[PDB]
């Protein structure tokens, strides 16, 4: 019979993006764990203690800290990476020295964080083979075109890598800094205005509903011992996280207009957070919070998301953004990396940013088609890293590509593999 | 339509006008007036369907290399 | 021990005729400022990646005022000239012969092209506006050809 199939090797994907790390096998569909970019740490006790699943850290301990580990998409605090990837392994009863390990990692990275990264896997975990394939790569991997702009819009960093037939253009990347992190610390920024004050969920141990701005009733629960800040902020990324999912909306660039209308109608929303404060919304501040993102408007310093440039006068935006990554290809395949752009990341989810950007992208280049692709199962936005990761494992001609622990001593040194085997 | 145009007819005629004519003859110097402007933006070089023709690299075209494979898997 | 493991079918690499230090004295006659060590990169990374020209000048490292058309011509020049002085011997026809023939190119001609086409891509909003407008009335009009045709005879 003709080999249409795909040869699958049980070999586990790994991912390590920026808020969420997601392992899973080779031929499956959905990453089968999927924990949180941090790792605890407790040290009340003269020995020291690691807490990494992700329902474990919730709950409050007498000395806690939770410390980041992926800042910007390059691994940091290696000593803690290879810890959790070893509980996570763990986890997952995966069976070492008979399964390859293929390692997704962002466009930019660290060539010493390679190294220490491949030399453990090799060296430590004992795993037979290794494969370090590029981010975007793997992303338009999941989404099955092979020709196509990556456009990130990720929590902490939006990359835009072009791909030509399959392989990512390493100088041509775009790094904005202005990503979900700048809206969390905008939307802080604008609470901290308005005197809202938001208290964790485990404080909360008997409310009531109170729909006034005023302060509501909301018996606490207090513990004997002392919540570190660190803990206080994790949970409140939580309540952040729910809060950009409902509130936001994006319109394109007709907020002035409608800006006294919107009272008019009073379509304001409440959100309530776990204390009860339903603080009403005005769907002008709605909406310039979400246009946020494809100019910041904000002049308030934005609370640490400063100015930036491309790989880092004034801020650019998405659109513009994509534009003048658009604009420095060459003519020969510009079209084909128009025609067809995917658009990844969590923050997509928000309304009516992709259509406003389709708007603005097919005003602002006028005479080239340009249509947007994106994903409407949640799952395939969410991790298609790790789809692409498990498709291209599953490949059968892939398999000659594998970087061996023999082929890795006998070439000693990791600039050669990388280069050539990545 | 230029070998013989309407217009020229039309004031030299010596039977019964209609409407239709008069369509027909607006409708020719409409196809005039196009295609003047056709060859117009042709000429200043700014026409998009006329493009000088690409070369094309011998090598690719001839054999799949195993990176074309890999990319058939793929889809 | 089923050795053709499938898949290894395909393990096609593509060929490309390589030169040496000493094959260079063919070379050697041919703001370039070419010598052997970029020719030399240049082949090592056209066997490398598949021929891909933007990859191939995006993973270029050895100096960046090298342009795509000139990486392109100097490939060609040097594949040609390699191929001729080893159809010398014996004359080479069919297949070869032919790619023989397509990379008589010219490198001008393409930076033409490519001039043209930024220059059409660069245009204003209401010229390539017009433009559309007039493809789309001409077809219109192209639509209707025959009974347009048929009144014109019979008036
Ligand atoms: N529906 C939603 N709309 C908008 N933001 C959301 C939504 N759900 C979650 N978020 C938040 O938006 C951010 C999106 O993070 P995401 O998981 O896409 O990043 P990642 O996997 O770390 O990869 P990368 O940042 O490199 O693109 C997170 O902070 C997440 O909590
Ligand atoms: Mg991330």
């Amino acid at each position: 019979p003709q080999v249409y199939g795909a040869d699958e090797i049980n070999a586990v994907v790994l991912d390590a993006s920026s808020y969420r790390t997601k392992i899973g096998y080779g031929s499956l569909d959905c990453p089968i764990l999927n924990l949180p970019s941090y790792y605890g740490h407790q040290t009340k006790d003269g020995s020291e203690k690691f807490i990494f699943e992700e329902n474990s850290m919730l709950i409050p301990r007498p000395d806690y800290e939770i410390k980041k580990i992926m800042k910007d998409g390059i691994i940091d605090d290696f000593e803690g990476a290879v810890k959790q990837y070893n509980y996570m392994f763990d986890v997952l009863k995966l069976k070492p020295s008979e399964q390859p390990i293929l390692v997704i990692e962002s466009t930019q990275n660290e060539y010493e964080k390679k190294t220490a990264l491949l030399k453990q896997l090799l060296k430590e975990n004992k795993f037979v083979a290794t494969f370090l394939i590029k981010n975007p790569t793997c992303v338009s991997f999941a989404h099955g075109r092979p020709n196509c702009l990556v456009v990130d819009l990720g929590h902490d960093l939006v990359t835009i890598t072009p791909i030509l037939d399959g392989i990512s253009l390493r100088k041509q990347v775009l790094g904005t800094h202005y990503a979900g992190a700048f809206l969390s610390q905008q939307l802080r920024q604008l609470l901290n205005h308005k005197g809202v004050e938001v208290v964790p969920v485990y404080k909360v141990k008997s409310k009531v509903p109170t729909y006034f701005p005023d302060e509501a009733k909301f018996e606490e629960r207090k513990y004997d011992f002392d919540i570190s800040e660190s803990f206080e902020n994790f949970h409140k990324l939580r309540i952040l996280r729910e809060m950009k999912e409902t509130l936001l909306q994006a319109l394109p660039d007709s907020e002035t207009e409608k800006l006294k209308e919107q009272e008019t109608e009073e379509d304001t929303r409440y959100f309530e957070f776990p204390n009860g404060l339903n603080v009403p919304f005005t769907k002008y501040e709605r909406v310039r919070l979400a246009n946020s993102l494809f100019n910041p408007s904000e002049p308030y310093t934005g609370e640490s998301g400063p100015n930036i440039v491309v790989e880092g006068d004034k801020p650019r935006g998405l659109t513009s953004l994509v534009n003048q990554a658009l604009n420095h290809l060459d003519v020969d395949l510009k079209p084909q990396l128009a025609n067809n752009i995917i658009l990844t990341g969590a923050t997509s989810l928000i309304p009516g940013v992709a259509e406003r950007l389709n708007q603005e992208l097919t005003a602002m280049n006028p005479g080239l088609k340009v249509r947007i692709h994106s994903s409407a199962n949640v799952i395939e936005r969410t991790c298609s890293a790790w789809i692409g990761g498990s498709i291209l494992s599953s490949l059968g001609t892939f398999h000659q590509l594998w970087v061996s622990e023999n082929e890795y001593d006998e070439v000693g040194a990791k600039k050669l593999i990388m280069d050539r085997f990545r | 339509t230029q070998t013989f145009p309407l217009a020229k007819l039309l004031p030299r005629s010596h039977k019964s006008l209609t409407t239709d004519a008069y369509e027909s003859a607006l409708l020719e110097g409409k196809i005039a007036v196009l295609y003047s402007r056709i060859e117009e933006l042709k000429r200043q070089r700014k026409w998009s369907l006329r493009q000088p023709k690409r070369f094309i690299d011998p090598f690719t075209r001839e054999s799949p290399t195993h990176w074309d494979h890999l990319l058939a898997e793929m889809k | 021990k089923n050795s053709p493991y499938l898949f290894e079918k395909y393990n096609q690499k593509i060929q490309i005729p390589s030169f040496t230090k000493e094959e260079y004295d063919e070379f050697l006659k041919d703001e370039a400022s070419w010598d052997y060590d970029e020719t030399v990169h240049l082949f090592q990374l056209c066997e490398k990646w598949d021929l891909r020209w933007p990859i191939i000048v995006d993973r270029y490292e050895y100096d960046e005022r090298s342009m795509e058309e000139l990486k392109e011509r100097f490939y060609k020049v040097s594949e040609r000239i390699l191929r001729h002085k080893y159809r010398n011997v014996t004359m080479d026809d069919k297949t070869s012969l032919l790619v023989q023939t397509l990379s008589s190119f010219d490198k001008r001609r393409e930076t033409e092209r490519k001039q043209y086409l930024r220059r059409l891509l660069s245009r204003s909003p209401t010229e390539i506006a017009e433009e559309e407008s007039l493809v789309i009335e001409a077809r219109k009009f192209e639509l209707a050809a025959k009974k347009m045709l048929t009144e014109r005879a019979s008036l």
